This record gives C-alpha cells, structure tokens and sequence, in this order.
C-alpha cells in the first residue's frame, strides 16, 4: 500500500514557458491531476473515494504546486549548464516522490529519486540520509544537499505528512482502495501455422497488479511475448498468455498477490 | 559543509587574526562581510581569477587572502574593539546575475576588553519542585549560567546519557549584567520540560552544556586567577522517586 | 536519449457486436514526447480524441492510455496509429479479437 | 498529501 | 534597499507579512534570506526576473511591482517556528556581477502562540548542594525589563513538547537579592502558590 | 553454479598503451587472472581443482586475451569522439560475460553487460537478440550490432563454450567448487559510554556467499539505520559478516541476531 | 572456457 | 565521473597475541584507480606489501584485499592507509579488536 | 540493417535501373562497387555531404547497361571515411541478368526421396532440384514440418550450366538434406523445396506465347 | 595503388593451420583491411589493421601481422572454424583528400573438407513422386581428397549436420557408370 506524487516537464525554446503535468497513485488507481495548459488549473478530483473532502485543500494542496512548476523553469536554468548545451535544450526533468507504509500502519520506508532526460540525477537511498550522484554535473548537488539538512527536512515530510496524510486516505478509501479484484480466465485452441497451435491464457480486470502469469510444470520461457502492464481503461490492470506448441501435442502459471 | 576554523575565537586589541572559511567544493567566488548588529555588512570583498574583484574603501588594515584549492582565510591586523563581532563567508559556482552564493555558520567571536576580565560560568542544574510535579503533569528543569563574559557559550542539553530537541530552549540574547562602562557578565538561562514520569524516574541524567569555545591556551595571561581557555564546565541532574 | 515507442491495441471487455466496448490504445516507455496520437475508423481522424494522464514509470519511461466510445463488427478497419519524433514514418496496428 | 519543499538543483 | 520595519510580530493565526523596499537603477534582482538563531544564512526567497508571484519556501512568497518598488515578502501560514532576522537585498549589475545581500539591520519574527487553555502558574526552584540558590501564562504581555540588577527573572519564553504537541510560555526566576513580577500582569486566576520568600 | 569471466580495463594517455586485467569466478572463488605488466604474460591458475588441465589449455586460453588487450585500445579510438574528448581522457571500459547454469545442468540463463566510464553503454536482456544503449552515443553501436548477428554470435557462445567449460569446471570441482563451509558464530555484550550496550552477533569463514544478517528483537524486523560496509574476502576466498546495535542498559536480551544462509545447516 | 568473438565497439 | 573511495581493516580468525593473524584491508566500491596503498605498523610504509585482483562489483565498482601473515601485540598502532584522487589527503583506520 | 531493394532484380539491355540502399542510421559515407567475378570493382563513386539523400538514403541509377556490366553492386556506411574507420557493408543486388525477354524460364523442380538403400544407415536423404533455369537468381531453401532448418541444408555456390551454347544456357543448382532415417521413416515430414524465384516483376513488354517472366511462387512435396 | 593477391584458391584440411596471402606497394603510411564474403551474403570484417603492434587480433581466432620485409598481411590462424568457406580478400586504402577511405582483388577461396570418422563409400539412386521414371543417383560417405553434356552429377558436395556432429560427403547424380570421372575406392556399397 503505497502514495506517490509522480512529477514531470518538458521543454519549449523559442515558445514560451515549460510544461507541468503531475499525479498521484495512492494505491494504484489515479486520483490527482494538474497540467500546465488545462483550463482549472487546480487539482483534478477523478476518483470516486476521494471527493467529499473540504474545499480548502482541495482548492489548495499546496497549489504553490504552480510555484514549484515555477521552480523547475529556474532548475533548468542551471541543467542546462551542467550539460552544457546553448539554449534550445529540450528536456524533460521527472520528480519520484513516494511514502509506503506497512498494512499494520507502520512506516515501512520512503521513497525518492529524481532524474534528467532518463539519467539519473540524484536519488534517496533505503534508511535515509544519502545521496548518490551519478555524473560529473550533479556531484554538486549531492554535496550541496549534503550542506543544508536536506535529507533531514525529507525525514521531516516523510514521517509526517505521508504517513498522516496517506491513512486519511486509507481510512477515506474504505473498500474502494482495497477490494482485490480477481481475475477472470478463458481459453481456446486457437490453432496456428499449419502444423501447431497457441494456448493462450487470459486474465481481464483484475486489481491490484502483479499477477504471475509465466510459462507439465516447467518454465520454459525462452522468446518473446507480452508487451508491457496494460491498463483496461479505469484502473484495472490484465495481462495474457503466448506459447508455441506442435499440432496434437499442446500440452500456465497462475499467481497473484490477492489470488483467492 | 562551507565549514569555518576557528568557530568561536577571542581575540585583545590590536593583533591579527587567522579565520579559515572551507568551501564544500569546486566553486570559485568568496564574498565576505561582518553580521555585527552595528552599521551593515558592506561587503568587504569577492575574489575573482586570482584577484579581489569588487573593493571599497578601506583603511589598510583590513585584508584578505584565499587559496588555489579554494581554501580562504581572512587576516585583520589590527583590532578596534567591536570592528570584530561576526563574520561570515560565501561560496557560488561563478557568481552570476541569476546565481546566488552560500553562507557558512559563520565566525562568531564575541570579543573581551582585556585578559584580565575573561571569566569561567558558575552552573547549577535547578530541580523541579513539587509545585510543577503534583498536578501538571509536567517537569521543569533549569541550568543557569552566572557570571561569564562574553556571550561565547553555546548551551545545549544532554538526556539520560544522549541528546535531543525537545522542552529546551534558550533565548537568544542573553540578560546583561549592570551597565557598568563597557563590560558586564550573563546569565542565558535553560529550560527542561520533559513529562512529569520522565523525572521522578531515578534513572535520568541531566546536565548543562555551559561549555566555552572561544579561547584557547595560545595568550600572555599571568595574573592570579586561572588561564582563560576552552574551560570544559558542566552540571549534574538525577530523578526524585516518590 | 530516444527509447523508440513500443504500442498495443488491446481492448476492454470481450469485443462483441451485440454490446458496446471501448479500444485501449497504451503505450510502454518513451523520450522527449512531442506525442501525435490518433484513432482510425477505416482510415482518417476520429473526433473522440480523449488522452490521459501522461505519467511515468519505473525506467524513466512515460506511459499513456487512451478511450473511446464504440461498438465493432465484422466489416470495418479500426486501428490506432503511432507517431514520434524518432521515427519518420508512422505506424499501425489491427484491432484483432485475439490480441 | 502533496511536498512543499522545492528542492533547488 | 532598506525597509522600516525592524520588528514584525504576529501570532499563530495570521499571515506573516514583512517589508523588502528597494531603488536601483537598471534592472533590479532581489535576493531573501533567513538567519535562524545562531547558525547559517540559508535562503528561503529567490527572484530574478519573470512571474510576478514569485515561489518560494514551505509556503513564503513575494512579488515584484514597481508600484511600490517592493516585494513585501508574504506567507499565508508561517509555520511553527520562522522566527529570525529575516532580510532582503539588492546590488546593481558590474563587471563580472556584485550580488551582495546588502539588507540593513533584517526585521525580526516572533511567532507567540495562543491555543490548549492556557492554565496560568508561577513557581520558585532550588538547586542540588547548596539549596540557597534558587530560580503557562497568557500570549499578549508585552515585553518588559528588570527594574534594577538584582532579583533577576528571565527574558521572553517560547517553548514546546513534541510528545502531546503542548507547549509552556512560562518564566524563571532567579532572585539575586537574599531576600517579584512586579513588571508583570499576571491574571488573578494564576495557581502562583506565593513561593517568593520560600 | 556461476562462472564470468569479468574484465577491466584502463587508460593513461601520454605514458604508453592502456592496461588490462582480468579475473574469473567459477562460483565465487578466483581461479584465473591476466595483468598487461606481470612478467609471465600467461593464466595464473591459483585454484586448488583446476590446476592439473592440459597444457594447451593454460597456454593458450585465448592468449588473443592479450589481443582484445590492443582491440579495447582500438575501441577507446571511437570512444574518444562518442563521449568528445581531446586526447587525455583516463577511462575505463569494463566488460562482464558470464554464465549462469541451472543446478541440474540447464543452461538457465547468461549475462553480459558492458560499461564505460562507470556507466552502462550496452547491455543483453532476459532472453537475448536485444540491445538497450543507455546514451546517444552507444544508439550507434546498439545499430552496429544488430547489422551482422551479434546477439546470435553471443548466443552461440554463451549456449555453447561458457556452459560447457562450466559443466567440465563443475566436474573438475568435485568438492572443492563444492563444500559449502557454513558461519561459525560468537559475540560479546560490552558496553557503550554510560547507559548503553552494543549486540554484535559475528559470523565468519563461511561460503558460499548469499548470507545476511538482520537485527530482530522480540521475532520483529527492527531494520533501524545499521551501518554495515560491504561483502569482504577473509583472505582465501571465504566470506565474513557482523552486526551493530546500539540497546539501551539493562535491556538487552530481547534483540536477537537473524541467521539465515541458502547453505544454512 | 573464455570467449572469442572479439567484440568492437 | 569521480566517486568516492571507502575503507575497512577487518581482521583474520580472532586476533590473539599467542598465535599468527592476518590484516585484510580490503576496499570497496572505487572509480578510476591510480591508487596507492600500503598497511601501518606503529608509523611508515612496510615492506609486506601484496595486492591482489584488480576486479569489480554489480555497481560498476572495484574491489581488492591485501594480505599478510603476522602475529600482534597488545601495545601496537595497527593501521592502513587509503589514498585516491578524489582526496586532497589521505584517511587512516584503527585496527580495534571488536572490529 | 544495411537493408537494400531490391534484393533480386533483371532487366533487358539499355534502360535504367533505380536500386535502393538503406544505412542504419545517421551517417555520411555510402560506397558503391561491383562485386562482379570479372573485371575490378573500380570503386565507382560515392557523395560526401551531398557531393543519396539529406537522410542518408542513396539509390543507384545506370541509364545505359552493357549485358554483364550489371553482376552484383554493394553500397557501405560509414560516419565520415576516415583513416582508421571502416564502412559496413550491404547485403547487396545481386541481379544476374538475362539475354533478352524470351528466355526468361521457370524452375522445374522433382523431389527425390531416400532410398530404401540409404535400411541400416541411420541416415536418409531427400533431394530437390530446379532443372532448367535461367538466369542464376534462385533462392534455394528447405522446409522441415514448417519450419526453417539449417542442419543437412547445403547448395554448391556454382550451379552447373548446360550445354554451352554462345552467351546463354540453363542451370540445374541442386541440393539435399539429411535428416535422420527415422525422421524420414516417419509419415508427418513434410518437406518442400524453396525454388521461389527473386528477381522480375509485371512492368515488362513480354508478348511470346510463353508464360510471363516475373517473380513466381514455385514450390516442392514430401511426407 | 595496387593490391595482389597471388593465391587464387587456398586448401586446407582440417588438421592444418590456415594460410593465405597479401601484397601490396603504396607510398606513404599505408592501411591495410580484410573482409570476408560468406557465400551470397554480406562483406562482415574480421580482420582490421591501421598501425601499432604486428601480431594485430582478430574476430573469432583469426589473426594476422605486417612486415617490411615482404609487404604482406598473411591472414592466419592456428586451426580455422569449421566452415570458414569464404572469398578473403585484402584491401587497402589511400590518402586523399578528406580520406580515401575495398580494392583488394578476387581474394582466395578456403574449402575445409573434414577426414574423421570411418567414411563409408555407398552409391545410391533416388527416384521421385507423380512420373516415377524419373530419377537421381546418389554417394555416401567419400574420402577427403578426390579432386559431357548428359547425366550430369553435382558440384563439389560437402555438409555438416548437428545432431551429433556427423557428416554426410556425399553426392548426388542425374540422369553405375556415371561415376567415370570418380575414383570411388573398391569398398564402396554400390549395390548396382
């Protein structure tokens, strides 16, 4: 049971001012928004849990998150010096916050690690008071959030608001968060070629993620398949089966972390 | 990591001064200026390429020097008495018109008259009484620092053998002594307020940290009273079962 | 950076003519976006253009999803093609009931 | 619940 | 470049505001800074040119308008502590740059807090060896000072207990005379139990 | 049930031709080792089973090593102009091969994976034929590659020669490769500076490797921020590892040291 | 057994 | 890039005066070398000076032990030092028993 | 990929030709040869920045031909053709030419299967062959139950020619396979030759009463 | 420039270490490259050499080194890859301006004909489905050495089949005698 704040932003020289778009997937299912080109700009509340609260933090929830969109326009003043271009360097800078407790209402361990154009740029590590740099450009903001406590005010928001925040959400979700929807199957022959066939297993609609589905009790996964998580369309999460058998001799691995 | 050497000192009239200012790294712009509540920090000087870059108009005293591997020092070679209260030091990359520079905990160093009136603190941890134990809920312990001059110490507290930030403070100017001319002593009170349990329990140290820093062994003192130095002072505190 | 946009057209709940569904265009990782997406109903454009969050995952790789309100049958080419700034040419995939 | 340290780069 | 008010106050239920004036020539960049008790000077504020409502901090901000030369520093909820020298500074553009935090004497933030029933108390305390020396009030009293240089009190008390969240404005108070909150306008409800000549 | 054959490499400009080494980890012990400035220019089999192979086998081992020795020289040629550097750049190319083999003798699966500059520049996959260049530069090398059959020449040898030297190292092994010395354990209780004491359970000569050791106390995982280092050598091949706690006086015996090993008796 | 497919780079 | 070296000075088979031991500096995770090393008997280099493989880790980071056969005393400064190129000075360790 | 287009082509004498090489990638250097068993490869030309398209494309254009002037032509890539660099190569248009239209012929292929001879070797062996051909663009290759195989596959790199004539004649260019006797003494082994012709299209003048001359599916049997 | 290479056609078993040949005579500092042409596919190189050490490496196992004192290259390895049937040519390139950046000439042709395992003679003949009457003949198993417009027989045949690393030399023979230009040993199967 995890919270996190996905950020991101890209770049438009010669066009104006940089983008923002950010989310938040308190469990798995999406339930906050923003953009920097949308007409509320405010937090979008699509999800079903959460919406009955207050109209003060929902007007709000920090919407110096604007200021910080604001801040990264000043971040990439200075990225772009570090990998030195001129002025017309198009990038994207991800943020990855994150807060996981314990399903008995521990603290388990925080998250956090940032990047730059798909390279890491600097990252928290497990405990916490670390960082850990990967290029010649960003040794300085290790160094540098080495100086001002910076990992102590990050212990400070991690062991406050997500914990406080995250079980209000938890104790908001009631069973919307937590119901483990389980997969439903079929299958066919599906015969193939000329001389073969595919036994494919499906699975639709399930929740939450990770399902095992791999493949007379052997794993003989040697090829390609399957193309990545895929999203049914509201938050529901499904994955199928390929194999390769001979025609006559066609003779999968079901798991799940809420598997009945 | 913009560490200082010496991070308190003392220093009589008239000598120069060697004050180490570290940068955490690569970096090559030091700025320099004095935080004393008289006049303003005015800027004393930026370094640039080898050279002090942006200069006043001084007396020829004041000086300043920094080195290749980014290490500075600052040198006054003569003292006038508050001209030298707290100082502090800056580190940027280039120091451009969009960058800005980063301060170091400073050079805090609170000057004497003379040798003669350097003195060491008389403390006392003061229990708390019944009054503040019965009902509130609530504990109520006190070290106070009687008598030392000049306001170099630097108390903080120690919890049954550790540390923490918790019921202790301090306010930040400490109440002076009688005007007199220009010196006088302090006091700089502390406060515990841990819970009420957390002090009659017989098993919890307390003591003060009345700990000088600010001189050190290096001066021509040699009248009858002891050596004004780095004085290691402390207080003592244990619980009151009922 | 350029990471190339692997795509799918896998749809909602079992396509059958009798009932409406939905086709779920996602996408797996990606590099500077300058994204152009598009539904085909037997070629052209499709006025449901509905996108979503443009979130991110693990590998520093972008993902997206996409809806759109419909019912197939058995004589028609819908498709949803691909659009980048790595490639210079776009590509398309078929709806079929088995994939 | 949403971070409001902007951690300058 | 300097700003009138060497002194702010406000309480736990109201938005900090201060002062940051300044008149240059050229194009103007205002630098923020903060100096909490004894310890570095690590910013919360930056500005160097753009969006009007400048970011900022755990909820400071700013914004530029030359009609009235000024930032004026705002925050809609201060937090707990903010309470230090806060000063803002401006220098002109030179060969190479100058960007000195030329401020001028700060301005100084107290932050009294006022909740939880305060349940005013006032006591007398002794020490271990020689007992002889010996050392929850309201959120208004305004500062005062000793009448002479003996009986010594304390100055202002702000504290607070991380445990319950509770907190203690309280006062000390050692008496340098053998034989006192006469400055004091302590409420007639005080649990004060008269530990003067005890 | 592992064998790679690990590589390294480094630059000095200005002082010569670039120097080499490498080593071997038939499960994890070292047997084998190369260097571009030792005197016998040959293997060092330092290994008590695979001593006694022919001599064609130990004076040849590809002693084109020292061929791909000028053939990284070749490499850090376009290197230079990838990462656009003049000519003085000091830098590393380490390589890593590998094979991993099932404990019954399927093939499993094998590993390669290539950096530069303490940077990932290609990589294999789960499976294999697949290049995931982590730079604008080495998008060039992953195109290179899949123009003449690259991924099927690593299958070929991964499938073939790695696997079956490994079976034949496994055979030669007997015991040796083999034998699986478990912990041995001991601790003090000793005090800290008034009112604390310091738990340190000690475990040391065992192997294979694959063994930690977490802090319980009262059957809880109280993963608090304990400061271990590192997987260290005892000076032969064999493994070590302790434990630190800070508890305060007088509570102790609650903490417990958790022992768990996937060779544990 | 090493290997001898030299790779370049 | 210009990581960061680390230490440790952890001994063979618990040392005793009665028998022989062994002092294991073995140094983790490191990035370009151009390394000096060399173990402290009570002051200044010795002559025992014996590396060894010159390998790396899963993070892209080397590794190497030194080895000797020795026997200590009770009254002995026992120490090794460590230098690179990411340091403007060198860093020494203590040899201390529970260690 | 180096990928060419196309990869098998004919043309009668005089007309021009357009052939395509793709590079990889970003590039500048893209070579031309002939590959041809006579003469030398002449190092025909090649552009160096435009002196192929901006994106490195490059397509070959010979408005006149010579009869055996068009063998096999080769394109490379490379970043710049420095020194010390060298150019991939590709796979090439290898476009062996006719005489003239009329005798452009199809394969005629025969499956010969093992004989009971070959009882007690443990080894079987099936043949296929493409009698009568011309000119040399087959493609030979061989069918196991569906699938590729590459085991027991094997073609002479030659084929041999038929009665010399002047300028013209047929090829046989046979080949066989190996697979163990008891895969062939199974019945479910179908096997089919590969014969498929690569190298003409429709956009030809043919108008003899004979088939018209382009790429053809042929095909073999065996079970 | 000018680049020969003498050897038209290089043999050599499977018990001997490849040789073959390179020459060229150029001015200035000259480099020299090797490709290999696997039958009907592309040019893959193996063997690159600009300057530095002599004993330059190569892919696979092959290698090669220059000397003055001939001018030559000489392609080589110690025991060449089974099939190693190629058309290895060696070329080198010119300065000009900008680079002149493969003329070699026609290469040599290496054929690895294998010599293990008891080879058995045996002449066969096949026939095929629908018209029967046609049919081929076909060998087994020949030796190692063996070097009209009617009846043809084949090109030089030789496999190698990976099941357990066996060989089948054989050839095969379209429409007894046929085998005139053969000198099949007297222990052949021929049934007749």
């Amino acid at each position: 049971h995890s919270m996190r704040y996905f950020f991101t932003s890209v770049s438009r020289p010669g066009r104006g001012e940089p983008r923002f778009i950010a989310v938040g997937y308190v469990d798995d299912t999406q339930f906050v928004r923003f953009d920097s080109d949308a007409a509320s700009q405010k937090m979008e509340p699509r999800a079903p849990w959460i919406e009955q609260e207050g109209p003060e933090y929902w007007d709000q929830e920090t919407r110096n998150m604007k200021a910080h969109s604001q801040t990264d326009r000043a971040n990439l003043g200075t990225l772009r010096g570090y990998y030195n271009q001129s002025e017309d360097g198009s990038h994207t800078i991800q943020i990855m916050y994150g807060c996981d407790v314990g399903p008995d209402g521990r603290f388990l361990r925080g998250y956090r690690q940032d990047a730059y154009d798909g390279k890491d740029y600097i990252a928290l590590n497990e405990d916490l008071r670390s960082w850990t740099a990967a290029d010649m450009a960003a040794q300085i903001t290790k160094r540098k959030w080495e100086a001002v406590h910076a990992a102590e005010q990050r212990r400070v928001y991690l062991e406050g608001r997500c914990v406080d925040g995250l079980r209000r959400y938890l104790e908001n979700g009631k069973e919307t968060l937590q119901r483990t929807d389980p997969p439903k199957t079929h299958m066919t022959h599906h015969p193939i070629s000329d001389h073969e066939a595919t036994l494919r297993c499906w699975a639709l609609g399930f929740y939450p993620a990770e399902i095992t589905l791999t493949w007379d009790g052997e794993d003989q996964t040697q090829d390609t398949e399957l193309v990545e998580t895929r999203p049914a369309g509201d938050g529901t999460f499904q994955k199928w089966a390929a194999v390769v058998v001979p025609s006559g001799e066609e003779q999968c691995h079901v798991q799940h972390e809420g598997l009945p | 990591g913009v560490t200082q050497t010496p991070r308190y000192l003392i220093k009589t009239r008239g000598q120069q001064v060697t004050l180490s200012c570290s940068p955490i790294s690569g970096h090559r712009s030091v700025s320099w200026y004095q935080q004393t509540p008289g006049q303003g920090l005015q800027f004393l000087f930026e370094y640039f390429s080898e050279t002090q870059r942006n200069k006043g108009n001084f007396p020829g005293r004041f000086s300043g020097r920094q080195f290749s591997n980014s290490r500075s020092e600052m040198n006054v070679s003569t003292l006038e008495l508050g001209d030298s209260a707290l100082y502090l030091c800056a580190s940027s990359l280039a120091g451009d018109l969009g960058t800005e520079a980063f301060f170091g905990q400073g050079t805090r160093l609170t000057v004497v008259e003379d040798l003669k009136n350097v003195f060491p603190p008389e403390v006392a941890v003061f229990e708390p009484s019944e009054a503040e134990i019965s009902h509130t809920q609530k504990a109520t312990l006190v070290c106070l620092a009687t008598g030392f001059y000049p306001d170099h110490v630097e108390l903080s507290w120690w919890v049954n053998g550790k540390e923490v930030h918790s019921g202790v403070c301090t306010d930040p100017q400490p109440l002076k002594e009688q005007p007199a001319l220009n010196d006088s002593r302090y006091a700089l009170s502390s406060r515990l307020r841990v819970s009420a349990t957390f002090w009659q329990n017989p098993r919890n140290h307390f003591r003060c940290q009345v700990q000088f820093y600010g001189l050190s062994e290096n001066d021509e003192w040699t009248q009858d009273r002891a050596k004004p130095v780095t004085q290691i002072v402390s207080a003592e505190a244990w619980g009151r079962a009922d | 950076i350029q990471r190339t946009p692997k795509i799918q057209v896998y749809s909602r709940h079992p396509a059958e003519n009798g009932k409406s569904n939905f086709l779920n265009c996602y996408v797996s990782g990606f590099h500077p976006s300058d994204i152009e997406v598009d539904l085909l109903k037997n070629g052209e454009r499709i006025e449901k253009v509905e996108h979503s969050d443009l979130s991110f995952s693990k590998d520093w790789s972008f993902y997206l999803l996409y809806y759109t309100e419909f019912t197939p049958t058995e004589k028609d080419e819908y498709a949803c093609r691909v659009n980048h700034v790595t490639l210079s040419q776009p590509k398309i995939v078929k709806w079929d009931r088995d994939m | 619940f949403t971070s409001d340290y902007y951690q300058l780069y | 470049v300097a700003q009138p008010e060497d002194q702010v106050n406000v309480a736990e239920g109201n938005p900090l505001t201060v002062k940051c004036t300044y008149s240059v020539s050229g194009n103007p960049y205002l630098f923020w800074y903060v100096q909490y008790p004894n310890r570095g000077l690590q910013f919360l504020l930056k500005y160097i040119t753009g969006d009007n409502l400048v970011k900022g901090s755990y909820g400071f901000e700013a914004e530029f308008n030359k009609s009235q030369t000024s930032f004026h520093l705002k925050k809609p909820s201060a937090l707990v502590s903010d309470s230090a020298l806060y000063f803002c500074a401006v220098r002109v553009v030179t060969s190479g740059g100058s960007y000195i935090p030329t401020f001028g004497r700060g301005t100084s933030l107290i932050v009294h807090p006022y909740i939880q029933n305060p349940d005013p108390a006032v006591y007398q305390l002794r020490d271990s060896k020689s007992s002889d020396k010996s050392v929850d009030f309201d959120s208004q009293t305004n500062v005062s000072q000793s009448k002479d240089s003996d009986v010594y009190i304390t100055d202002k008390c702000v504290l607070d207990m991380r445990s319950m969240d509770f907190k203690s404005n309280s006062a000390v108070a050692w008496s340098n005379k053998s034989d006192a909150f006469n400055n004091s306008i302590i409420p007639e409800d005080t649990f004060f139990p008269s530990p003067e000549s005890s």
